[PDB]
């Protein structure tokens, strides 16, 4: 019963096409469509996520003429040490009186910072991106919204009409196989693995959910001796790896990706750029096609072009008049692809002219187009 | 080597009351002291440690001091829970601790003197071969009651024991139980038995005896 | 939810070895000290054992230092003391407790958590069964001084013998007194109880002494 | 509010401070413990030795704060203390021992606070304190009107949250003030404290005591005494040394002013003059303040370049067919093509 038309659209957005159906034994007729908006959507595994690291430092055992003992804790990148033949003061005097044996315990380890919570990157594995698309499809004056992914697999129908789109003519995606997310931003990053971090770079401390009690930390924190007398937890630890990031963190892909991709987050995707193309085939219903014998006459046609220029715009103005005895639609078609309509069909009553803009790189112009079951044909003068 | 030393036995005191229990080392052993109490059938428990600082759970009663070497346990006012035998801890700053002989707080209650009864050997323990004459003490507060056994009004020791019960819980008295033991053989050399009872709670020594 | 369990304990004879143990719940177990305590009857605690964590230092009491070895099992969170050529000096009651430190140098702390200790005995003694020798009331010289009357539960060797008066029925007046050990190596026990005289001619009084370990129940009536 | 009792039984103390003023160190009431900077919009939080909003009474008072003072916490004025780096810095709000405040670009950050006994005392601290720019656009000020874009700052909110400090029973404090020489002999004086003492004086002279004692046939040098039985507690801090191996944890307090992602306004550049060539498109940059250019193309290669322009800059830039996307500052990204 039904017919299968197949178009192909460039992979762009906001710019119309014209599809021309020409089904045997019936009126061929012009479908408008226009490609709205254009999605594909990574799919995420986190592996950790990285934030900045707060080293905690509890106030060091000082045992005085005696030996202290170090305890080996499961606190993440623990570290302890023990100092001997230390002599700490403080404000009021001497804090031991024997100084023949005092030992030092110093501790410290490392704690997701607080910021963890808010300030923090995403670490995820990117695969199988899945894309879908928007568009604007006017048939018999009524738009419709028709949505579907791009898969070549999937389609929807509206009014009737089912519509097939994809596969894709590229995979492409401007998201690496391995990205980093913060905030609004995206950034395509060769991120270290979970448990082999490196001190001063991404991924320093490591946790594979925000609320996980299972830390990963790398800073090389080492102890160090105290100043003499003074009392304090002097220790030589990497710079924060995440604050390394931040500042270093360059242009994201917002800014970066080719092809003119948007990108977003939550969820992360890329927007509107032009990858390859997108193949569209529509199953057209029975009742939509007519004969050319069925369609209204049209008498007393005549097209002029009463000014024309050479710009990037549409400065022409073509004029159709026409005269009809009775109400009804006609579709419109040109006969050339030098000149095209920006209407796909016309609503005909009475005595009445149409008005169609267009564009041209040479001085004289002509052109035909098909209107309803008759032609008219157009010529310009056209200047700079 | 090193001994701790508390008060030489218990503290008696009433509820609201205050006590102060010290404690001391032959030698210096460590700069702190550990404070624990202990009831009749239960565990000790820690009250204080490093000298001054109480464990969670524990009242404000209980505080922690010193003067010199010898440190001090505070009961700020007694509860009828608060007594308890408590004992004090040294560590040497090694695992070899070492604890205090104990200090009993007992109940205040007024003096009152003992019931003295006395029991003479049954038949069915002379038939044995064996016997055994029992001076009972009832209802008397002091816990330091003086008990001497005579023999044909012969002083006797060496030959005997005794056992006293906890505060009793209502009364709050003590009672105790001298036992002479004896062979039936010798038991039968002697005429007179005499259970001779000295008490705080007297007047004058009372002696009790059978035939 | 912080608590230590201990097991083991029993009676053996002198120079016989016993194996005690202390498990543990609610803390971590190798993050502490621990200590073994003993207390005998009617003395105060004496410090035994004790052993760090990780098992790196080991002290001993002198009384006990060639004799008792000290270990702990930190996978299984339980301590142990293996006690070898037992003397009847080592007869107590033996608590595990939980130190505030991970190593046994530190003064500051003492023990927060202690166990419900077993008792271990030590004697060369049989468990023998108590005989009950019944204590009639002086009612002809102490009439008019409220009666006195009992009953002396004598020669048994196991410590957990339970007296009472008509089958729990007279609680009133009761004295029962702690258990003295003898130098036989038995214990005796007497237990009394304060009546009006009046009644000696019209109630009779039973002892009723329950031995469990002996699984053995004497009934004694008391009488002038 | 006042119904925070996380400070009822604790005290302020002294700590070790790198620079009390002109370079020298000392033992300071307001010694800084730690700097936080998780905030995208400049706010520091600065941890003190001190307790703001709080009298020696445990009594709150929003107008007070108190300090430590040779073993005795002391009063002292709200409104005396302060926050510098290369200027002065403008406190958004205090509670114990954080103060949040707004600080100018410095290579250093100081706090402090007039006494009771009307003496300035401060802590110096390097601190490298450089915001972040939130958005393509520099300013020195926040705007009436801009985009806006999301950063953290710190909440003005005392509300408990998940994250303490730990509140440990302090350590004896050593006090060479306590003894002095009478003739042969050396006395101790406690003034209501209690005191631990040890000597290499002859006989039994190491102790405790609650009054004054007397050592006798030794010097003050042979001497060493310090405040015991403390009965408020303190924050375990790193410059204050641990009486006991794993410390002696009394009490936790919630850190307060906690960090959250909230809605922060930037100012947009003004819109550029904008003319065409062959392929070419020429922009005219007249901005107010630092702003970042950035371009890209629509192509298979997008030749990404970026540059910083400061005032009447003239920027001209190739133009693909596929298409040149170009964002200035804050704006919304402008397309071009080919004309
Ligand atoms: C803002 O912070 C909350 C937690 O406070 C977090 O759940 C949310 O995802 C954050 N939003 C953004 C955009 O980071």
């Amino acid at each position: 019963g039904s017919y299968e038309h197949v178009t192909v659209i460039p992979n762009t957005v906001g710019v119309p096409y014209k599809t021309l159906v020409n089904r045997p034994g019936y009126s061929p007729m012009v479908l408008e469509m226009e490609l709205l908006s254009v999605t594909l959507e990574p799919t995420l595994s986190l592996d950790y996520i990285t934030c900045e690291y707060k080293t905690v430092i509890p106030s060091p055992y000082v045992k005085c003429c005696g030996t202290a003992e170090c305890k080996d804790k499961n606190l993440p990148d623990y570290s302890c040490k023990v100092f001997t033949g230390v002599y700490p003061f403080m404000w009021g005097g001497a804090y031991c009186f024997c100084d023949a044996e005092n030992t030092q315990l110093s501790e410290a380890h490392v704690e997701k910072s607080e910021s963890c919570k808010t300030e923090f990157a995403s670490a995820y594995r990117a695969h199988t991106a899945s894309a879908s698309a928007k568009l604007r499809v006017l048939y018999q004056g009524n738009n419709i919204t028709v949505t579907a992914y791009a898969n070549g697999d999937h389609a929807v129908t509206v009014k009737d009409a089912k519509f097939i789109v994809g596969p894709m003519s590229s995979a492409w995606t401007p998201f690496d196989n391995k990205i980093v997310v913060y905030k609004g931003d995206v950034y395509n990053m060769d991120y270290p693995p979970f448990g082999a971090g490196r001190p001063g770079q991404f991924g320093d401390i490591q946790s594979r959910t925000p609320e996980s009690k299972d830390v990963y930390a790398n800073t090389q924190l080492v102890l160090q001796r105290p100043a003499a007398g003074t009392v304090h937890v002097p220790y030589s630890q990497a710079p924060s790896g995440f604050k390394y990031w931040l500042k270093e963190r360059g242009a994201s892909l917002q800014h970066t990706a080719p092809f003119g991709c948007q990108i977003a987050t939550n969820p992360v995707r890329a927007v509107n750029c032009a990858v390859g193309n997108m193949p569209i085939s529509i199953d057209i219903p029975e009742a939509a096609f007519t004969r050319v014998v069925d369609a209204p006459s049209l008498t007393d046609m005549s097209c002029e072009v009463p000014a024309c220029t050479h710009s990037s715009d549409f400065g022409g103005v073509a004029i159709i008049k026409y005269a009809a005895s009775k109400k009804g639609k006609c579709a419109v078609h040109s006969m050339t692809n030098a000149v095209t309509i920006r209407e796909a069909e016309i609503e005909v009553e009475g005595n009445s002219q149409l008005q169609i803009s267009f564009s041209t790189a040479l001085a004289s112009a002509e052109f035909r187009v098909q209107v309803c079951s008759t032609q008219v044909h157009c010529a310009a003068e056209c200047h700079p | 080597d090193i001994q701790l030393t508390q008060s030489p036995s218990s503290l008696s005191a009433s509820v609201g009351d205050r006590v102060t229990i010290t404690c001391r080392a032959s030698q210096r052993i460590s700069s702190y002291l550990n404070w624990y109490q202990q009831k009749p059938g239960k565990a000790p428990k820690l009250l204080i440690y490093g000298a001054f600082s109480l464990q969670s759970g524990v009242p404000s009663r209980f505080s922690g001091s010193g003067s010199g070497t010898d440190f001090t346990l505070t009961i700020s006012s007694l509860q009828p829970e608060d007594f308890a035998t408590y004992y004090c801890q040294q560590s040497y700053r090694t695992l070899t601790r070492t604890f205090g002989q104990g200090t009993k707080v007992e109940i205040k209650r007024t003096v009152a003197a003992p019931s003295v009864f006395i029991f003479p050997p049954s038949d069915e323990q002379l038939k044995s071969g064996t016997a055994s004459v029992v001076c009972l003490l009832n209802n008397f507060y002091p816990r330091e009651a003086k008990v001497q056994w005579k023999v044909d009004n012969a002083l006797q020791s060496g030959n005997s024991q005794e056992s006293v019960t906890e505060q009793d819980s209502k009364d709050s008295t003590y009672s105790l139980s001298s036992t002479l033991t004896l062979s039936k053989a010798d038991y039968e050399k002697h005429k007179v038995y005499a259970c001779e009872v000295t008490h705080q709670g007297l007047s004058s020594p009372v002696t009790k005896s059978f035939n | 939810e912080v608590q230590l369990v201990e097991s083991g304990g029993g009676l053996v004879q002198p120079g016989r070895s016993l194996r005690l143990s202390c498990a543990a719940s609610g803390f971590t177990f190798d993050d502490y000290a621990m200590h073994w305590v003993r207390q005998a009857p009617g003395k105060g605690l004496e410090w035994v054992s004790g052993i760090s964590w990780n098992s790196g230092s080991i002290g001993y009491a002198d009384s006990v230092k060639g004799r008792f070895t000290i270990s702990r099992d930190n996978a299984k969170n339980s301590l142990y003391l293996q006690m070898n050529s037992l003397r009847a000096e080592d007869t107590a009651l033996y608590y595990c407790a939980k130190d505030m430190g991970y190593s046994g140098n530190d003064d500051y702390y003492g023990m927060d958590v202690w166990g419900q200790g077993t008792t271990v005995t030590v004697s060369s003694a049989s468990t023998k069964g108590p005989s009950v020798f019944p204590l009639a009331p002086s009612s002809k010289s102490t009439s008019g001084g409220t009666a006195a009357l009992g009953c002396l539960v004598k020669d048994y060797f196991p410590e957990p013998v339970t007296v009472s008066w008509n089958s729990g029925a007279l609680t009133s007046g009761v004295h029962t007194f702690p258990a003295v050990l003898q130098s036989s190596g038995l214990y005796s026990l007497s237990s009394v109880v304060t009546v009006p005289s009046s009644s000696l001619g019209t109630q009779t009084y039973i002892c009723n002494v329950n031995h469990k370990p002996s699984n053995t129940k004497v009934d004694k009536r008391v009488e002038p | 509010k006042d119904n925070f009792n996380v400070y009822k039984a604790t005290r302020p103390y002294l700590a070790h401070c790198p620079d009390c003023g002109e370079g020298h160190s000392c033992h300071s009431p307001v010694a800084l413990e730690r700097i936080r900077n998780e905030a995208t919009d400049g706010t520091l939080k600065i941890q003190v030795s001190l307790q703001i909003g709080i009298k020696t009474d445990d009594s709150h008072d929003w107008t007070k704060l108190r300090y430590m003072d040779n073993h005795m916490p002391a009063d002292a004025e709200r409104a005396g203390l302060f926050v510098r780096t290369s200027a002065p810095c403008t406190i958004t709000g205090t509670m114990g021992h954080f103060i949040l405040a707004r600080c100018p670009k410095g290579e250093t950050l100081t706090v402090g606070f007039t006494d009771s006994r009307k003496i300035s005392h401060s802590c110096t601290h390097p601190f490298h304190h450089d915001p972040p720019v939130i958005g393509r656009e520099k300013f020195h000020s926040r705007p009436q009107h801009g985009k806006e874009l999301p950063c953290s700052t710190y909440v003005q909110s005392t509300a408990a949250t998940t994250e303490e400090i730990e509140v440990h029973m302090p350590p004896d404090t050593p006090d060479r003030t306590l003894m002095s020489q009478q003739s042969g002999n050396v006395k101790i004086t406690v003034n209501g404290q209690t005191v631990r003492y040890k000597c290499n004086c002859g006989g039994s002279n190491e102790g405790l005591t609650t009054t004054d004692k007397v050592i006798n046939n030794c010097k003050v040098d042979q001497c060493h005494a310090a405040v015991t039985n403390h009965k408020k507690w303190q924050y375990n801090s790193p410059l204050v040394p641990r009486n006991a191996e794993l410390g002696d944890r009394k009490g936790k307090i919630h850190i307060p002013f906690p960090l959250a992602n909230v809605t922060c306004r930037v100012p947009k550049a003004r819109n550029p003059t904008v003319t065409y060539g062959k392929n070419q498109v020429i922009m005219l940059l007249y901005p107010d303040h630092p702003t970042l250019l950035s371009y890209r193309n629509m192509g298979e290669e997008p030749n990404y370049q970026e540059e910083w322009v400061m005032h009447k800059k003239e920027v001209v830039l190739t133009v693909p067919t596929e298409g040149l996307e170009v964002t200035w500052g804050n704006n919304e990204p402008y397309k071009y093509w080919p004309q």
